[PDB]
């Protein structure tokens, strides 16, 4: 088989993971999940050293502690319409590429005086170059034709200027990819107005968070949008919109479309291409036919109702 | 009696649309006198740029200003126009009310959102340090006085414009100390304004919800960078910056109401500009002055002029000119 | 007029012997002092100093503190930090004077180092920017600087001192040290009965070693005072004969001995009370008991110039009791 | 042969470089000064890229910028008693080694709030591991026995502990050298009671500023202690105590001893050992016989007179 470390996490996490494995069982997916029951920590890294691939729920910070030990510097969110699920921006196809290790996210805060707080935002040449080349490496491997660098360099002239600088440099080594630059607040206005003008977007940490959840809203929300985070060695597959109330639903309510699609994108990375496409097609058909929809997509169906429908339709493609 | 407002027509289409507001304001019998001023920075002592004195003196006297788009300065040492004004007048609250226009179709129809952005600190502190080569630290600055001040105005805004709820938007989960203090000062003011409903949400949650369903939101108040962004997002829901009013409230009763769109130098001179943005900003100003009845008429008589759609400008998906659009509004503000 | 209770913190090692010695010298001098022993050794709360020790300092505003113990837990914070944050100790004060009994290469030293004790480089704020890149935050504020300079010119007036030098590095740290210089100037132009000057840290260090005659009262930010004070201590004999007081808010003030706890000679009668005693002298002058202070001081100095009875650390074989009771003899003049 | 870059500097600098030239002339030294009257002027990197050595006087700000363009990271100050000059500490032989590109010296200051100034002190592994290897390589090349790391790591636990951490690791690569640590303020007090306990001292920038001048005072003053700064490629020879009023008052009263001594140290670096020891011991003997002394040494002779005497005995064949 294929060993993959599974961090179920909290909330619907353990339930969404139960969906991945009921759908993997139904599809005879040659994958053995090695389940790290709770979120000391280094056993996940030693397991990641041999397995190299993980699939996680949700859980500096605890989850951005994990991302440092595994060097998950690059986050990728595929923002793609699902044909059956109608929103205000259908037939849209963007990828968000977010840097995940620098910025505000390292709790470099202090009190310089009573009632005066400083938060440091860190931008280095090292990680800007690494995420800029990643973005162009992404655009060529996957055959996208444009990389837009989002920033606020007209106000933070250093720092955000240094991100833009790197981005513009790497942009020169990739002549067949088009390279534009856009200011963060203008870009957010364009996403609600004409999201179709973008292809790949590369940005730093906080803008990523903003655009991640913004664009996931375009295409149906936190229930359907997959993400993945890379290092140089490791690939870890999660959901795309990672805000705090992403799927704060009770038992048997949540939509497993996000995790399942990202599960199928893991299978591709494992080179199990037949299975990756079988599970992707099932999900997309079940959604398009419209018989079974979770509450977040309109329908009245539970999460079990929905994923066992996936199971039926995918044991059939294995006719 | 009749009040004097300092007029700053700006550059490019600015004159044309400022002229258009002056004529619309005249048809409304609105008790408004205009005092033209020019804010283009001059080189003061030692070369340190500054707002002209007649520009400052006239704002400190009349308190209210109406200001159109301004050109981007080309000199490199030249500081931001927005920064000069903000510092010269202590403009601490930026206000962007976004309301779906009945006749201008976008994917969103039920939008009515007022973003109140803190306008003086946060990540726009202007403090950066090159720590070592290739490593930069940008200082985000949150203080209790500024966060208290911005929260007091959001509640002031909601009280004076009959607004139901106020939401503090933040990332206290990521920036516990800074955003927490902002969220704390919001909470404290929130307890002395129990007649306005108050709640908190995360910025990332607010953006994903903002685009699935904008009706769920009302008055929003947040730190600087978050407002600079959310306000443009929300403006993207109603048709862009050309239909979007802006206010900047400051110290000593000073408020400057502006258009957030650009100079449009290619269509200057032509009768092609659209004044809706500046005009709507002028009715923001009226309501700020307590001229609610006059504001309600000019507002309602421009919404009408767009609803029937007989003569929109080039940008609004129409073929008419600046004269006709203006003239329709004048006609209807008389009945 | 009237008896005062002073919190006594005898401390560890040679602590309780030398503070017992001071107690009896104060007794022999009929000085208006009662004592109230307490223990500042910090304890794990919900680390903190015990509340009975805090209530005693709150009531009796004066403490006399012997040498404390270096805690062993790594998570245990600086015993000086707890005492400083508890009572807001903002001025650390080290009067260094050549002892004429105790020969040193430096014979005409009389310097007072008033050190700012709350901010500076010792702000306790540091960040890891990235792997192997640390930033330490030095804080200089307007209020702290004014407060330290206001003490310094007060100390100079009350202790009949002629000059006050602000020592800084404002050619390097032009904003932080600049503000400190800016407020010392403001206070100076309000106390124009004191000749006030400024000097660079590195100039002062070069001149101190060559001629300490030229210095008087030195006010300076935290780290500079931490270093400049130990440097001047070495001018006159070391931590074993230097007084020290930490002035705080709410009338609080803790005079300490800065030498170590000397556990190898604990129990035996070999400790040198000179340092803890000359701080007790500082406490009296701070309290206003100038006549009891000069008396006890003159007793101690005369006991050292005679040389008949010196502890092992000043070049004698006398026991600690032989040394103290001789002092007790002299102060009954 | 041998071109050497000379930057006379400000203050009494030019009159000391005049003294250097006259003693070199007296000694018939094969060294031609290509000098630059500084105070961009990348001219000096242009010149040092060929000459590789310089003699400089008193000069982020210009000095720290120059050091940055020359990567003059390591500073070496020689604290050695001169046999005729009597102080409170004689027969002393210390070497002060100081990091010079980091700490509080890059003008990283700002205002958090009216009356609240922040100032960042930068310590990095890279530059601490480098100044640490240099101190131990200095001890090996020069037969020294002990390297003492001076810090304030009990207060600034991160940062000075970083500097400490890097010293301790480098110290393990040099088992033949002994390694001690001492706390800056203790060290200063020890330097007045008993500086003899020290061999070689290594420290970061600001403590280096402090101990440079303090130790200079032990053995004579700013007019007799020479110093050098090194790169990987460059060697610059200056004076040891370079505090703001070092020799800044006067004209024809300055002491040329400090400059002359590091001038001879420079000749030693160019492998002109014959002229290096000739000049050195001329100066040491003029000081010992005590005929002419400048005012900092309890004499009444001018800079010219003192230099006229050094010259007179460089040329005196019955040495």
């Amino acid at each position: 088989s294929f060993p993959v470390t599974m961090l179920p996490g909290d909330g619907v996490g353990p339930e969404l993971m139960h969906a991945v494995k009921e759908v993997f069982k139904a599809a005879a997916v040659p994958v053995e999940f090695q389940e790290h029951h709770l979120s000391k920590l280094e056993q996940v890294l030693s397991s990641m050293k041999e397995n190299k691939v993980a699939i996680i729920g949700k859980i500096a910070s605890y989850d951005m502690r994990l991302r440092r030990k595994l060097d998950l510097f690059a986050n990728v969110v595929h923002v793609k319409s699902l044909p059956g699920y109608m929103t205000r921006h259908n037939n849209l196809d963007l990828v968000i590429i977010r840097e995940q290790t620098e910025g505000e996210y390292s709790s470099l805060e202090h009190e310089s005086a009573r009632g005066v707080i400083e938060c440091l935002k860190i931008v280095t040449r090292a990680k800007s170059q690494r995420i800029a080349k990643f973005a162009f490496d992404y655009a060529t491997k996957k055959g996208r034709g444009k990389v837009t660098a989002v920033h606020k360099a007209n106000i933070m002239k250093l720092g955000d200027g240094l991100f833009l600088q790197c981005c513009e440099e790497v942009a020169e080594l990739y002549p067949k990819i088009k390279f534009e630059t856009m200011i963060i607040d203008n870009c957010c206005m364009q996403l609600v107005q004409n999201p179709y003008q973008f292809d790949v977007l590369v940005m730093p940490n906080l803008y990523g968070n903003i655009i991640d959840n913004l664009a996931a809203g375009l295409v149906g929300g936190a229930g359907v949008v997959p993400g993945e985070s890379y290092s140089a060695e490791y690939a870890v597959f999660e959901t795309g919109a990672r805000h705090p109330f992403a799927q704060a639903v009770g038992r048997n309510i949540a939509n497993p479309t996000a995790m399942l699609l990202s599960a199928s994108n893991m299978l591709r990375h494992l080179n199990l291409e037949y299975h990756s496409s079988m599970i992707a097609d099932a999900v997309k058909k079940v959604i398009k036919v419209g018989k079974v929809r979770t509450s977040d997509m309109g329908g009245y169906a539970t999460c079990h109702d929905f994923t066992e429908e996936i199971c039926r339709r995918v044991k059939d493609l294995d006719e | 009696g009749v009040q004097t407002v300092t007029l700053i027509p700006g550059d490019g289409i600015g004159p044309e649309i400022s002229a258009a507001v002056m004529k619309i304001f005249d048809a409304a019998k609105a008790p408004i006198q205009w005092e033209e001023r020019n804010v283009t920075a001059i080189q003061g002592p030692g070369g340190k740029w500054m707002i002209p004195s007649e520009a400052k003196e006239s704002m400190d006297k009349n308190k209210m200003g109406l200001k159109g788009p301004l050109k981007t300065p080309i000199a490199a040492g030249h500081p931001s126009m927005n920064l000069l004004l903000r510092k010269t007048f202590d403009l601490y609250a930026n206000v962007r009310p976004c309301v779906s226009i009945e006749g201008y179709k976008t994917p969103y129809t039920d939008v009515n959102i007022v973003t109140i952005r803190e306008n003086t600190e946060g990540e726009y502190s202007g403090i950066e340090h090159v720590i070592v080569d290739g490593v930069v630290a940008s200082i985000k600055l949150i203080t209790e006085g500024a966060s208290k001040r911005i929260a007091e105005f959001a509640f002031e805004y909601a009280r004076n414009n009959h607004r139901s709820n106020v939401t503090a938007v933040h990332k206290a989960n990521i920036m516990r100390m800074s955003d927490g203090l902002f969220l704390q000062k919001c909470r404290e003011v929130a307890e002395s304004c129990k007649d306005i409903k108050f709640n908190e949400m995360y910025l990332d949650t607010v953006c994903l919800n903002m685009v699935q369903d904008p009706s769920q939101f009302d008055v929003l108040v947040m730190p600087n960078l978050y407002g600079d962004i959310l306000s443009d997002l929300c403006a993207g829901l109603i048709g862009g910056l050309g239909v979007t009013p802006s206010g900047n409230i400051g110290a000593n009763g000073v408020a400057i109401f502006e258009s957030v769109h650009g100079t449009a130098p290619d269509i200057a001179g032509k009768d092609m500009a659209n004044p809706t943005a500046l005009l709507l900003s002028a009715v923001m100003m009226l309501r700020h002055m307590g001229l609610f009845d006059h504001a309600a008429r000019i507002e309602a008589a421009c919404f009408a002029t767009i609803k029937d759609g007989k003569s929109l400008t080039k940008d609004l998906g129409g073929n008419a000119k600046c004269s006709d659009f203006t003239e329709e509004i004048c006609r209807r503000v008389k009945d």
